[PDB]
């Protein structure tokens, strides 16, 4: 509870005294700690003066902020447009129903989580399920097990 | 030119250059819907049902956002724009869960209203039931979330006209909902005054006032009477709705003004809540721990030979209320202050309103209004809350400091003895000891006004000498700073000269006067000070064995005030209501016409008199006030002499600006 | 919830109707599951018929049983005669000080636990820190970082 407290209190005092400058202060405190807990969000708003309501409202108005503790090995399927013409649709059920987890929530236990992004890059190699490390270029229904036991 | 002709549905209209369409629409006469257009709150274009068609252009534009130009011809109703408006409607219909059946304002809701209007009878798209969350965890609002139409009307009037941005929106897409503090609930909530001005600007039955459910409709009222809310200085503007000789719901005018129409907790609550009071209506008498009905002759008598075996030997008092009008006090000047001679008259905040006026009074000698307008801190650079908790003593100047300092960076300094007002606001905190700590704050402004030293002082005031200079850096380097007298800075009245003489100091003018703006308690303060105000405080430090005590229960009373008034030994109360604190504390008890039964004029420390209305009037007959004060007068040997109201000339006058000196003390 | 109802139910078929075999019927769950729940004994007592505060006494009165989910990765310090009079208890408590973790209990995340066990034999390499894979010979207080990191 009190590691909290001064990481989110040091990396705002570069910021104090400067217009704006919210997007890049969290975007600071998620790659240091995960995700962005309450504390994080109330420190924030003590020492910028911005209001809470402001920061929990730009927290959670943009997608690649997690308030909850994110997993330790994200499974982002690809549902773009090259490879939702693909199939990537299927992929993305499969692996729903097989974690039996929520579609964007994180595992009971903090081990995976399920993150639909944009497009990876490979709209070449389609569709990619990039599980955190490295692309994965042809990923038919049966090529998905092979993989998340192996990264957990 | 300025002045612009447009044609609006074939009616022409006349506007300034500036002006939307919408503007221009509302000035001549034309109705054009609207959901989120709040008078006020700067056009927020989210309802999309303002859509107007400019004659050539095929598309359509916003009425609310789109400026007028020039000349042009704006249609307002045809059949494609009434198709939109209705699959929009049918559109929040849908999305959210609409139930006006059991809803507070089925009546008043623009939703409803614009519904009934476009004919909806159906909702076309399919009825997504989704659960969305009801906070009724707080006691005085609620939100029922699923009738909210997301016109962010409250999240504008908490951010931009109360400043205590409480709410804010929390998702994007479907998923956006309004939320409190960090996704919390508004019980939860820190930072929410309790205005209700979230109320005020709801369309859309979402936040509503909960004690005032089902009655507070603006189509059921009887009447709609505009007043003067007599709880504080600020003395909002009001629009009370009465039912069946009760106020029901009173949402404040004054969209244009600084304010904006954001009542307090004491205005939106306690206004209408007090016509909904015990209500004596008859002379009662103690008994011993439970009153009698009595007779006016036999409660007038019983009082007055109670008054007579203690005007001999001095031991008389009177403790009028401030909320009082200019003409109830005058009367009360008529037999107190000289019909029968009492010096121990005061108003039952006395010690506030005389330590304001005899710390002010130096600058009246100089030549300078020693006071501004509150709503001047709204522009500001710099506030500074001298022994001040102005969430307690005039809400708008804290809303005003609150927006201040959150949307148009200010910077706030506090110098109080205290919990620093805004916790989390102020960047520099002082905490000043008791003792005498004003002329070593002369000695500190003195040089901060001449040497443009402070160890001396910093020691000499009980403070560390760091924290000391860095109050004198960041008071001159203030472009336009504001001072906020508190009424705690009245107990030693020097101490609001040592606060006005710092404003001198950090070259805070502005074209009224000094930027000191005080926090009157009370709205009738020079009309108290001229009749009833006494010159040296009495009350507690003096026995006096008969007391008539004059309380429109209204505001909260001084602890010390009450106290001071159990150990008397005859108190003879002229309270309206049966409330609490005065009922324990009173011998006699008659009745008092109610704030909303008389009406007055107000005469205040800024000068111009206001105006209260008779908002509902009287149900039984007291017959009089002066019927009271006759029959005191009447077997004291006294008479009464009914005097003209005393015109209120602004003792402060403003004959100097931008040209003041300090005072010794 | 109901996966937890007839791997119970089935591994407890060859006992019925024997005398005698709790501690046995429980150490296979155990070694299945991972741990004892509250609904596995629930099941346990009802197919053998046998009372729920019998069950319950025997699985808490023995070691080796867990009724709160165990970690993925047992860090089993040595708190032998001979492991002690080298002085294993100071790398028992920096290994406490340093999961934070009191004496016997799992991480908030079931990442680690920390069980005090007897000899694990290599009372010759003394002290030894089995991390849940291999043996550990010397452990001196300075390479306790180098393999809690590295199994992590
Ligand atoms: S908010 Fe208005 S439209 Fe919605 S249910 Fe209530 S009265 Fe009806
Ligand atoms: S009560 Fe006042 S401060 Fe609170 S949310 Fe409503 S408008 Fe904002
Ligand atoms: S709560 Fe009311 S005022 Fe606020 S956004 Fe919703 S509908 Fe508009
Ligand atoms: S701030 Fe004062 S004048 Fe305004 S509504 Fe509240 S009590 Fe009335
Ligand atoms: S299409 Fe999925 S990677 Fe761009
Ligand atoms: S009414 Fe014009 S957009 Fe809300
Ligand atoms: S002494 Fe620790 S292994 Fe036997």
């Amino acid at each position: 509870t009190v590691d909290v407290v001064e990481k989110v209190k040091e990396i705002v005092a570069p910021w104090k005294g400067k217009q704006g400058g919210l997007i890049p202060i969290l975007q600071e405190v998620q790659r240091e700690l995960g995700y962005l807990p309450e504390e994080a969000l109330l420190t924030i708003s003590r020492e910028l003066k911005m209001p809470k309501a402001e920061v929990y409202g730009v927290a959670t108005f943009y997608a690649q902020f997690h308030l909850k503790p994110r997993g330790r090995h994200v499974i982002r399927v690809c549902r773009g447009t090259a490879c939702h013409v693909r199939g990537s649709l299927q992929i993305l059920e499969k692996v729903k129903q097989m974690l039996g987890i929520e579609e964007n929530e994180t595992t009971d236990d903090l081990r995976f989580t399920l993150e639909p992004v944009a497009c990876l890059g490979a709209c070449g190699l389609a569709p990619v399920m990039m599980v955190d490390e490295d692309t994965h270029g042809r990923m038919t229904p049966d090529k998905i097990q092979a993989i998340l036991d192996k990264y957990q | 030119m300025k002045e612009i002709t447009l044609t609006i549905d074939g009616k022409v209209c006349k506007g300034v250059q500036g002006d939307t369409i919408l503007d221009v629409a509302n000035k001549n006469d034309v109705y054009i819907p609207t959901l989120c257009y709040q008078k006020g709150l700067t056009p927020i274009g989210a309802c999309r049902m303002c859509v107007v068609q400019l004659e050539g252009n095929p598309k359509m534009l916003p009425s609310c956002t789109t400026p007028a130009q020039d000349g042009m011809v704006v249609v307002t109703k045809n059949e494609k724009l009434k198709d939109y408006r209705r699959q929009i409607l049918e559109l929040l219909f849908a999305g959210r869960n609409h139930f006006c059946m059991y809803c507070s304002q089925s009546g008043d809701c623009e939703l409803q209203r614009l519904a009934i209007e476009h004919e909806m009878d159906s909702v076309r798209f399919p009825y997504l039931y989704e659960d969305f969350e009801v906070d009724a965890t707080d006691p005085n609002l609620m939100m029922d979330h699923n009738r909210c139409v997301l016109c962010q009307r409250c999240i504008r009037t908490c951010s931009e006209i109360v400043g205590a941005h409480t709410l804010d929106l929390e998702r994007r897409g479907w998923q956006a909902k309004v939320i409190a503090d960090l996704g919390k609930r508004l019980r939860e909530s820190d930072t929410c005054v309790n205005c209700g001005a979230c109320a005020q600007s709801c369309p859309t039955g979402t936040i509503t006032i909960r004690e005032f459910a089902y009655r507070g409709r603006r189509s059921e009222c009887d009447a709609v009477v505009e007043s003067v809310c007599p709880l504080c200085a600020v003395g909002c503007k009001i629009k009370t709705y009465v039912r069946t000789g009760s106020i029901v719901r009173v949402e404040g005018t004054g969209v244009e003004e600084p304010d904006g129409g954001q009542l307090c907790h004491m205005g939106r609550w306690w206004l209408p809540e007090s016509t909904e009071r015990e209500r004596v209506t008859v002379p009662l008498i103690r008994e011993g721990a439970s009153y009698r009905e009595a007779t006016w002759e036999e409660a007038l008598a019983l009082a007055s030979a109670e008054f007579k075996k203690a005007y001999d030997q001095e031991k008389a008092g009177a403790i009028l209320s401030s909320l009082c009008t200019d003409e109830e006090l005058t009367l009360f000047s008529a037999l107190f202050r000289n019909a029968l001679k009492m010096k121990h008259i005061d108003t039952f905040d006395g010690d506030i309103i005389r330590g304001f006026f005899k710390g002010f009074m130096p600058f009246r000698e100089q030549g300078v209004r020693p006071f501004t307008a509150a709503h001047h801190i709204l522009d500001s650079d710099l506030i500074i809350t001298m022994f001040a908790d102005p969430q307690k003593e005039a809400p708008v100047v804290a809303s005003y400091i609150r927006v201040a300092c959150l949307h148009r960076n200010a910077k706030l300094m506090n110098l109080s003895y205290g919990p620093s007002p805004f916790p989390g606001l102020v960047d520099l905190d002082i905490r000043l000891p008791e003792g005498q700590a004003v002329p070593k704050a002369l000695s500190n402004l003195a040089e901060i006004i001449g040497k443009i030293s402070i160890e001396e002082s910093a020691r000499a005031m009980g403070l560390d000498p760091k924290i000391a200079e860095e109050v004198a850096l960041m008071l001159i380097s203030a472009r336009r700073p504001i001072f906020i007298i508190g009424g705690r800075a009245t107990k030693s009245h020097e101490l609001v000269t040592a606060a006005c003489n710092l404003a001198v100091a950090s070259k805070a003018f502005f074209e009224d006067g000094l930027g000191v703006v005080p926090l009157l308690v009370s709205a009738n303060s020079l009309g108290a000070r001229n009749t009833v105000v006494s010159e040296n405080p009495w009350l507690g430090r003096e026995r006096r064995d008969f007391l008539y005590v004059f309380s429109t229960a209204m505001v909260p009373e001084e602890e010390e005030i009450l106290a001071a008034i159990s150990a008397t030994r005859f108190v003879v109360v002229q309270t309206p209501f049966k409330v609490r604190p005065l009922v324990n504390l009173a011998d006699i008890l008659l009745p008092a016409p109610a704030w909303y039964e008389r009406s007055g004029h107000f005469c205040t420390i800024e000068g111009e008199r206001r105006k209260l209305n008779t908002i509902v009037p009287p149900k039984g007959e007291i017959k009089s006030l002066h019927y009271v004060m006759d029959e005191f007068a009447k077997k004291l040997g006294v008479k009464l002499e009914r005097p003209e109201v005393s015109p209120c000339e602004e003792i402060f006058k403003s004959q100097l600006r931008a040209s003041e000196a300090r005072i010794v003390t």
